[PDB]
RNA sequence: GUGGGAGAGGGUGGUGGAAUUCCCGGAGUAGCGGUGAAAUGCGCAGAUACCGGGAGGAACGCCGAUGGCGAAGGCAGCCACCUGGUCCACCCGUGACGCUGAGGCGCGAAAGCGUGGGGAGCAAACCGGAUUAGAUACCCGGGUAGUCCACGCCCUAAACGAUGCGCGCUAGGUCUCUGGGUCUCCUGGGGGCCGAAGCUAACGCGUUAAGCGCGCCGCCUGGGGAGUACGGCCGCAAGGCUGAAACUCAAAGGAAUUGACGGGGGCCCGCACAAGCGGUGGAGCAUGUGGUUUAAUUCGAAGCAACGCGAAGAACCUUAC
């Protein structure tokens, strides 16, 4: 991206809830371009959040993502003699990418054999405020400001 | 333990650390802090953050003594010099004033080589 | 910039050689006790030169300072 | 000569405030310091940071200039004394009394030397810490001579404008310091810049000549050997001044040009990095290669830009062994 400020590629609203964030997440679940098996998976998970939660799925999802968004993160930097981990706010854009990535990442790390479950459960665990996803977020922010000594290296 | 509630705040900044000293109107220190005290060692101490932390330590520790209004007096141009002044102000302590007092010789002693280069 | 207003303007006829006219010399010193530049005092080479020699005498008498603390910041 | 002017020009005595260090008292507590990081180091026998008092040495912030003074070296806190140079005005006096200058005599930054004194900060040597492949260095902590004063000595330098001194002549513009004037500006002395003619290898110089001329002095005659040897003179010493030869090279060198280059600068690109998704590097196998082996393992390809490459087809053939 040396020339222009790479436009934020747009996305197609959901074939159900009609939301983009859903497609976004469904995409991160998809692997080898099997957008079907991906969508199915996510959707089955939405059913399970129902068969186990009074709230609609789409609402929980939003909730999960919301907790997993790291607001501060640290970025390595060269300081004429050393590499200092510098803390700085995480842009609204990167904020969401990180959230969705982490969810799928953590989820697929759970122990339940069925893929769809892991997502449903991870989402729920995220809604509550626990779970692997939400942890990475906590670890990240932990370092951010735990290096607040270099906040003056703005960047 | 004396009940002052009105004194001075010396901020000694440098490129290596920042020590803050709170004292009574006469000039006698009540309590003090520094990047070192605050917790940082060597390199970190000079950082502007340590200065914020040490500034507040000076404040807190002095709050007990009953301190309420200080007269900030900056010295040196080290980094953190400003984050200190910053903290003191927004630490309850009513900052009555700020005053640079960094000493400067009217050309007295030959500086160390590291600081010469200026004939 | 120094686009203040020149100290020589805002002032009447005065003996630049007077080392006791505190009420005027003080005008040629900064926030600190530093002697003002010509781009500020509005004087001229020869004038300025005589000013310094004067301020410095004043300073030894004790009517003028060598340096003052900077307020604000 | 008379009248005026500017100046860190020199010498002596005195004196002011800021800052560093040390000492004393107070208050205060666990660190300060220092670096890319660190450590050595200093601190609970209380350091650092803060206030008050004292001692001492060295240097003078702002003014300050792109400024001024001096023959050069060089000279800046303030005051007085002693003293050099110099510029302008008036046109008053002498009447060529001028220029230059081998040798001589004097002055001559720093370091260095001698005797005595002083010594705060700084700091060769040195003692340590760190860095490094090593570090007899760069960085950090200490530190003696010295740096300071007096007296004597040394006599060097990128002692530079790398431009000897004096006089005359040859467009201007502009900025500036100091004097005069009828003070829009004219005029004299000094500092800068741009430029006529002209000069120059070029760069550049250009009324502050590197132009055009005259006078006098010094100096050069390819590079290395060599500022050495010897002699002499001077020095307390260190060493200074003068200053070769044998031998040896075809160069050594000045300026400017086009490039290339830079752990130089500015501007700008590329899946270059960053962001991100998948993978190689592990395993088994496929294939090419190195090596090794063999009677032969045909040959070529080699960092990128050789290695599933020439081989889009090796059992015989192909096939070169
Ligand atoms: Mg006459
Ligand atoms: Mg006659
Ligand atoms: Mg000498
Ligand atoms: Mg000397
Ligand atoms: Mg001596
Ligand atoms: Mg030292
Ligand atoms: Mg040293
Ligand atoms: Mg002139
Ligand atoms: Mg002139
Ligand atoms: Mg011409
Ligand atoms: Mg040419
Ligand atoms: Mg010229
Ligand atoms: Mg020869
Ligand atoms: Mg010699
Ligand atoms: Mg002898
Ligand atoms: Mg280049
Ligand atoms: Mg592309
Ligand atoms: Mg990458
Ligand atoms: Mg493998
Ligand atoms: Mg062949």
């Amino acid at each position: 991206a040396r020339r222009r400020r790479a436009e934020v590629r747009q996305l197609q609203p959901d074939l159900v809830y009609g939301d983009v964030l859903v497609t976004a997440f469904i995409n991160k679940i998809m692997r080898d371009g099997k957008k079907n098996l991906a969508a199915r998976i996510f959707y089955d998970a939405c059913k399970i959040i129902q068969e186990k939660t009074g709230q609609e799925p789409l609402k929980v999802f939003k909730q999960a993502v919301e907790n997993v968004k790291p607001r501060m993160e640290v970025r390595s930097r060269r300081v004429g003699g050393a590499n200092y981990q510098v803390p700085m706010e995480v842009s609204p854009r990167r904020q969401q990418s990180l959230a969705l990535r982490w969810l799928v990442q953590a989820a697929n790390q759970r122990p339940e054999r069925r893929a769809a479950v892991r997502i449903a459960h991870e989402l729920m665990d995220a809604a509550e405020g626990k779970g692997g996803a939400v942890k990475k977020k906590e670890d990240v922010e932990r370092m951010a400001e735990a290096n607040r000594a270099y906040a003056h290296y703005r960047w | 333990k004396r009940q002052v509630a009105s004194g001075r705040a010396y901020i000694h900044a440098s490129y290596n650390n920042t020590i803050v000293t709170i004292t009574d109107p006469d000039g006698n220190p009540i309590t003090w802090s520094s990047g070192g005290v605050i917790g940082y060692k060597g390199s970190r101490k000079g950082t502007p953050y340590a200065a914020q932390l040490a500034a507040l330590d000076a404040a807190k520790k002095a709050m007990a003594y009953g301190m309420q209004s200080v007269d900030v007096i900056v010295r040196g141009t080290g980094a953190g010099r400003e984050q200190a002044i910053r903290a003191l102000q927004a630490s309850g302590l009513q900052v009555k004033s700020i005053v640079d007092d960094t000493p400067v010789p009217h050309n007295g002693c030959r500086p160390k080589k590291k600081f010469r280069k200026a004939s | 910039p120094s686009r203040k207003a020149k100290v020589k303007a805002t002032l009447g006829e005065f003996d630049l050689r007077d080392y006791r006219n505190v009420e005027v010399l003080k005008r040629f010193l900064s926030e600190t006790g530093k002697i003002l530049p010509r781009r500020r005092t509005g004087l001229s080479g020869k004038e300025q030169r005589i000013l310094a020699k004067t301020i410095k005498r004043a300073r030894i008498l004790g009517l003028l300072p060598f340096t003052e603390k900077l307020v604000r910041k």
